[PDB]
């Protein structure tokens, strides 16, 4: 189960299908108030790919059902997530996570 | 105060006097290659980073799969034949060498039984001396010291042999200038090892109890070998040793 | 001999005597005084590694060294000193680090001499197992790690773990980090026999971990109509008002950007700019037990307030929100772009003293709507509620009350304000006399 | 400061502002208190607001007993203002399990330990319970409203009327159980954790339930902070709530344009900060803090050594994972700050070069001594000289052709696999942090020249060694191209070593000079090594008219050049 709240009006007339370049702007954010990850700061897009398994599956359930120039609010339960042993040094076993995904653009 | 501070500061006045002399010591360093084997001439030279990027710290357990694939590209490499000077220049024997050192260390534990860099050691670097043929002597320098470390193992058939005395024997295998300046000292410690390998066989393949491998076991022929290529030469015998 | 608790009373202890005999060996031990000149200095140090040489061809064999493990019986705390003579555990912690210490300094030695306990897994353990002073395990780890890194190897991940315990339990030693970060480099010497596998070991997933955040900076104004409309003696009780906002620019540094236009608890809540454990906010609708507005969600310290209405958006430029205050029976609520938002909020923090509060971060233009002069209202005041602009004092023109605080941006003038809570140095709940 | 009473401070920021000074100050000649600063003075005022992290130290005033321990700061006069309290817990609690931090088949609760106030004399029927994070309020009389009754409500518009209990869940501790037991033996407040934290958790005192619901949310678990009043029975022992810490205000407000023509307020120019981290993942307390606050000075310090060691000869994955911590701008504000303590700036300093600059210059530093050089015909557009008018000119500047190791990054992601193959975790925007740096050399230099009495941070070796660590190991990487060089060298050449300086920071220009004499060594023999091949060619020309052979394979360049 996926819950996606959006903040932003998308305009809901286009769907990423498989197999066209995308930029992406995202800040992750662990629960109780805890950040670990982002890209603004950074000032470096993240550039990933919907399909072939390159990256963890929550981030194509989020970004399904978003459109172009859409900013929203991001769920994922443990199991979509690393789940059981996480990610050693950042991220404690059998913890979720929320994400602010936002897409920019799509060719 | 801070003597660091001070020897800095008087090695750096000494160096604008002897900037020659820092001249004399990077000409042996600097090397030349052609301009068409630049791509190959760069990774032998990351894999040599990569190896000398583990002198300062030491060997482990997860380390040894990354040094013996970097040990396996530095062999598979056309420069490393085309180009004999530049590992001399480079010092990669001494590395691993200093890599050996803190493998076996002063006792006799072998934590780590995995010989790959004896072959390297051994085989490669003697062989490839056609031109300028101070790798038999580099190879001859240490010797000495290959012979009080001459620890049990030949894992390369997996036997209880003796791999590290493979060295001396590549290093001494050819050359009759290396075994005519070998002398009587660093010839007995080999028959001292063979009068301590004098003990009689009781059991069916061990060296001193509970047998693991059933194959074939060697007491001491390694040192005859070792020997047999100390009293020749290419086509003639030698008198003194 | 003499510890052993058979052979039942008239028989005596010298502890008089072993702790002067200890106080006199750490006097003997001494380090050599390092403000003294560089010759006698080297003279005495000379002299302690000949003494603790010496000493370690004497002890690890089946002497001194085993001989104090062994005498380390003192398995309780206060039950021993009852039982047998007066006081049995006090001694225990000057033997203990005095010596251990200094023996650590003495298989340190010449370079050379590391026998027995550089490398005991069982003295080891025990030393691991009792976690009451570290000084001497980390002499003999950083003698060990200079000289030839061999004891590094004995630690190992249950050893981590309980020193991570030590750390959960005791809290903030800074003396437990000293050691962790001995079991690795440690300024040059290193050995990868365990300090790879020491430095992954130090991080799972949240044992021994940390964070940091680089908040944006935000404050609130107000303007200087103040309401204060207590109970009792009733005098007013609707009020409304509306703001307009006009250039939002998200992500101005960082994708969190801050926008209140709700009130909060301001009981306990000042405008300084936060401090405690817990995020106390720097904004208002920022504490635990606080709503303010988003136009998503009215958050109370980071806990879901979700609240669902049309077109469900954030208050991008362009937008218009109102908002209706009662005080005998609380019908806090807003009204953004024509229609009423759900999510029916009542019983916050209400008694005492309301005012109108906004609160913004940088990027941001807002536009006012009070009444008269002023309001030019695109939206009116729902049944009942009038406009807030009917506060204002006689002769006393209204202007915004900053949300007054210290100081402003000002390059030359200073202003060291006085401590003044509100405009009455005490009272509050301002009634008509009766 | 009295009530209603307003004053000014001129500390000495310029000569100009001080009115009465030119009658004693200036004829006797006396400076000002902040003359030679040439920094913004920062103060301090005590917080009106109380804290709550404060432990009785020099305040006015088998299992015995299960959890069997004691303290001592039993309360004798001079109070009766229902004091709130706090004491630390490094001690155990009871034997059922452990939960580790500090399903229970077979049992009923756990954590059986008590804060112990002694109830049985009651002095004014005390309040007893947990409160949440948040209490910061000293009125005397309380219990009148709980301060708040926080409750969300949210239906259709119902439904979900969730409640809150607001500042404090303290149960109201009145006469309550009607059994009235003899002495102090009401109960001493005997704490009991539930397995789960979504319904309740139980902490009574009373012989039998009565209420003690307050259904919220899980909010917190710290350390026990309980209410009572003061009198003499010396009640209270473990089985304050001071107000006297001076709070910084702040350096640099957020600017607003508040203003007329419906009181539009505008704001353009962002400002941030940043939050203590301390372990264990509680403590958010300001920033340009811990200057006062010794013990969370050394320690912070320690912690950041340790992630030093940690992250340092090489390492695959705890550079990334360090990064999470750690990240870009933090790191850029922490190098940014004029105000930040030495010990915290140095270890910033130190991680910011662990993690991203020591991979790649440890291995051009090892590399250094190579001297290898390719043959391209752009080697051979090298002199010694550039110009014939015999000018020696800048060293650094110039083409090297040399065969240096390539440097390669990747990045952090966290939402990706398979990546540990790195020089830092991320890439910086290595042109603004040359720029930074550079801009940062100048004011440095500037800000020494005067030779002020505060530096940026603690002294004058604090303020310069981390700094030119930083760009010493950015120097030795060749980040640096020509006319960034050339900027530079125009800061060294008229003076840095021109002013006194310290011996830790006369240590590392030593370092920077054995640089440069190191890239004119390789100047040198990489002109050798052009004119060589020059030479070379020449040399095998002319053994083509002395040529000489008498061996089957003609022409062999064993004539030209070769021994065998």
């Amino acid at each position: 189960g996926v819950e996606i709240e959006t903040i932003s009006p998308g305009d809901g007339r286009t769907f990423p299908k498989k197999g066209q370049t995308c930029v992406v702007h995202y800040t992750g954010m662990l629960q109780n108030g805890k950040k670990f990850d982002s890209s603004r700061d950074r000032n470096k897009p993240f550039k990933f790919r919907i399909g072939k398994q390159e990256v963890i599956k929550g981030f194509e359930e989020g970004a399904a059902q978003m459109s172009l120039g859409q900013r929203a609010k991001l769920t994922c339960t443990p199991d979509v997530a690393y789940g059981a042993t996480g990610h050693p040094g950042v991220i404690p076993p059998n913890a979720t996570l929320i994400f602010d995904v936002e897409l920019l653009n799509l060719e | 105060e801070d003597p660091e501070l001070v020897r800095a500061m008087f090695v750096l006045l000494h160096r604008q006097y002897d900037g020659i002399g820092g001249l004399v010591r990077a000409l042996p360093k600097t090397y030349t290659i052609n301009g068409v084997s630049v791509e190959d001439t760069i990774n032998l030279l990351a894999s040599l980073g990569q190896i000398r990027s583990l002198l300062s710290v030491r060997m482990g357990k997860e380390e040894e799969k990354l040094m013996i694939r970097g040990l396996g590209d530095i062999m598979n490499n056309k420069v490393f034949y085309q180009h004999p000077n530049l590992m001399r220049a480079l010092g990669m024997h001494e590395t691993v060498m200093e890599v050996m050192v803190n493998v076996l260390g002063g006792g006799e534990s072998k934590e780590i039984t995995f010989p790959k860099m004896v072959a390297n050691c051994c085989r490669f670097l003697c062989y490839f001396c056609r031109i300028s043929r101070q790798n038999q002597k580099a190879m001859f320098d240490h010797l000495s010291y290959l012979l009080e470390n001459s620890s049990v193992g030949l894992a390369s058939p997996a036997m209880r042999g003796s791999t590290p005395l493979d060295v001396a024997a590549a290093s001494v295998m050819d050359n009759n200038e290396l075994a005519l300046a070998l002398r009587e000292p660093d010839l007995e410690k080999v028959v001292r090892y063979l009068a301590g390998c004098g003990l009689q066989s009781c059991q069916m393949l061990v060296s001193k109890g509970y047998p693991d491998i059933g194959w074939n076991p060697v007491e001491g022929e390694r040192y005859l070998d070792f020997l047999r290529f100390a009293v020749f030469c290419n086509g003639e015998s030698v008198e003194e040793n | 001999a003499l510890s052993k608790k058979v052979k039942l009373p008239t028989i005596d202890l010298p502890i008089e005597s072993v702790s002067l005999s200890l106080q006199d060996l750490i006097g003997y031990f001494h380090p050599p005084d390092e403000h003294l000149e560089h010759e006698d200095k080297q003279n005495r140090l000379r002299a302690l590694k000949n003494r603790q040489n010496l000493f370690q061809e004497e002890g690890m064999i089946n002497l001194v060294l085993e001989c104090i493990d062994r005498l380390h019986v003192y398995s309780s705390a206060a039950h021993f000193a009852d039982v047998a003579g007066r006081e049995a555990g006090e001694s225990w912690k000057s033997i203990l680090n005095s010596l251990y210490e200094l023996l650590a300094a003495l298989i340190r030695g010449n370079r050379k001499n590391c026998a027995q306990f550089s490398g005991s897994l069982d003295w080891l353990i025990s030393r691991l197992e009792r976690l009451e002073a570290s000084s001497g395990i980390l002499e003999v780890l950083h003698c060990v790690l200079v000289e030839s890194p061999e004891a590094l190897n004995i630690i190992k991940e249950g050893h981590i773990k309980s020193i991570i315990s030590l750390l959960d339990k005791h809290g903030r030693n800074h003396k437990v980090l000293d050691v962790l970060c001995s079991l690795c480099v440690c300024h040059g010497v290193a050995v990868r026999s365990n300090q790879h596998l020491i430095c992954d070991n130090l991080l799972p997933g949240r044992d021994l971990l940390l964070q940091t955040r680089l908040v944006n900076h935000v404050s609130s104004m107000r303007p200087n109509i103040f309401l204060g409309v207590s109970e009792g003696s009733a005098q007013y009780k609707k009020w409304y008002y509306e703001l307009m906002v006009d250039h939002t620019e998200p992500f101005v540094t960082a994708e969190a950007t801050h926008l209140r236009v709700g009130w909060a608890s301001t009981e306990g809540y000042s405008p300084y700019p936060g401090g405690g454990e817990e995020w106390g906010g720097n904004g208002v609708g920022d504490d635990l037990f606080s709503y303010g507005f988003d136009g998503l969600h009215l958050w109370s310290g980071c806990i879901a307030r979700t609240v669902s209405s049309p077109n469900q958006h954030l208050l991008r430029t362009d937008d218009v929100i109102s908002c209706c205050l009662d005080l005998s029976a609380p019908s806090i609520s807003f009204r953004i772009n024509g229609q009423p938002v759900q999510g029916m909020f009542e019983n916050f923090n209400i008694d005492g003293l309301f005012f109108p509060v906004v609160s913004f971060s940088a990027g941001i233009k807002v536009r006012f709507l009070l009444g008269g002069r002023h309001g030019e209202f695109k939206f009116l005041p729902p049944p009942g509620y009038a406009a807030c602009y009917e506060a204002v004092l006689p002769k006393e023109k209204l202007k915004v009350e900053h949300s007054r605080e210290y100081k402003q941006e000002r390059t030359y003038t200073r202003d060291l304000l006085g401590p003044t809570v509100s405009l009455t140095q005490a009272a509050f709940t301002p009634v008509p006399v009766d | 400061l009295g009530v209603a009473q307003v004053g000014r401070m001129n500390f000495g920021k310029d000569v100009s502002t001080l009115k009465y000074f030119t009658i004693c100050g200036l004829q006797e000649g006396y400076e000002p208190f902040a003359v030679n600063t040439n920094r913004d003075i920062t103060m301090w005022l005590s917080k009106r607001l109380p804290q709550f992290l404060q432990v009785p130290s020099n305040h006015e005033h088998s299992s015995p007993c299960l959890k069997v321990t004691q303290k001592s700061f039993g309360s004798q006069n001079n109070n009766t203002d229902i004091m709130f309290y706090r004491l630390s817990m490094p001690i155990e609690c009871a034997e059922v399990f452990s939960k580790s931090v500090a399903e229970y088949l077979m049992q009923t609760s756990t954590y059986y330990y008590s804060v112990r106030i002694f109830p049985g004399q009651e002095p004014a029927n005390v309040w007893v319970g947990w409160i949440t994070s948040d209490f910061h309020q000293y009125d005397t009389g309380f219990d009148l409203d709980r301060v708040r009754t926080v409750t969300v409500t949210l239906g259709d518009e119902v439904h979900e009327s969730i409640k809150r209990s607001n500042c404090y869940m303290v149960c109201a501790g009145e006469s309550m159980s009607p059994g009235q037991g003899r002495n102090n033996s009401n109960g001493l407040e005997i704490g009991c954790v539930v397995d789960a934290a979504s319904g309740l958790l139980t902490f009574i005192a009373n012989g039998k339930e009565l209420s003690t619901y307050y259904q919220v949310e899980p909010s917190t678990k710290l350390f026990p902070a309980v209410f009572a009043q003061a009198t003499s029975p010396n009640v209270f022992q473990f089985e304050v709530l001071w107000s006297r810490m001076p709070n910084q205000f702040l350096k640099v407000d957020v600017s607003r344009i508040s203003e007329r023509q419906g009181w539009l307020v505008q704001c353009l120019d962002p400002l941030q900060f940043m939050s203590l981290h301390i372990p264990e993942e509680n403590r958010s307390v300001d920033i340009l803090e811990l200057t006062e606050q010794e013990e969370l000075l050394q320690f912070h310090y320690h912690t950041l050594r340790l992630y030093s060691a940690v992250c340092a000869l090489g390492n695959h994955r705890v550079a990334h994972a360090l990064c999470s911590h750690v990240d870009e701008p933090q790191l850029l504000y922490a190098i940014e700050n004029k105000y930040m303590p030495g010990l915290l700036r140095a270890g910033y300093y130190d991680l910011l070069i662990d993690i991203h600059l020591s991979s790649y210059a440890t291995a051009r530093l090892m590399m250094n001594n190579e001297f290898i050089v390719p043959m391209t015909e752009e080697t051979k557009s090298i002199t010694l000289f550039p110009d014939e008018n015999k000018k020696h000119g800048l060293p650094g500047i110039g083409l090297s052709t040399s065969l240096r190791p390539r440097m390669r990054f990747s990045s952090p992601s966290f939402v990706s696999i398979s990546n540990d193959c790195y020089q830092y975790s991320p890439e910086f925007p290595l042109d603004i942090l040359k720029a930074k740096t550079i801009q940062m050399l100048t004011e440095a230099v500037k800000e020494g020249s005067l030779h002020a009495r505060d530096p940026v941070g603690g002294t004058t070796e604090f303020l310069f060694v981390p700094l030119i660590k930083l760009f010493y190991t950015l120097l030795i990487m060749g980040i640096f191209h020509n006319e960034d060089l050339k900027h530079i060298l125009q800061l060294i050449e008229p003076g840095l070593l021109q002013m006194k300086l310290p011996e830790p920071v006369k240590l590392q220009m030593c370092l920077l000079l054995q640089y440069l004499c190191d890239c004119q060594v390789r100047h040198r023999i990489e002109a050798i090594v052009a004119f060589s091949d020059d030479f070379v060619a020449k040399l095998q020309d002319n053994q083509r008219f002395r040529y000489n052979e008498v061996m089957q394979a003609l022409n062999m360049s064993a004539a030209l050049t070769a021994r065998k």
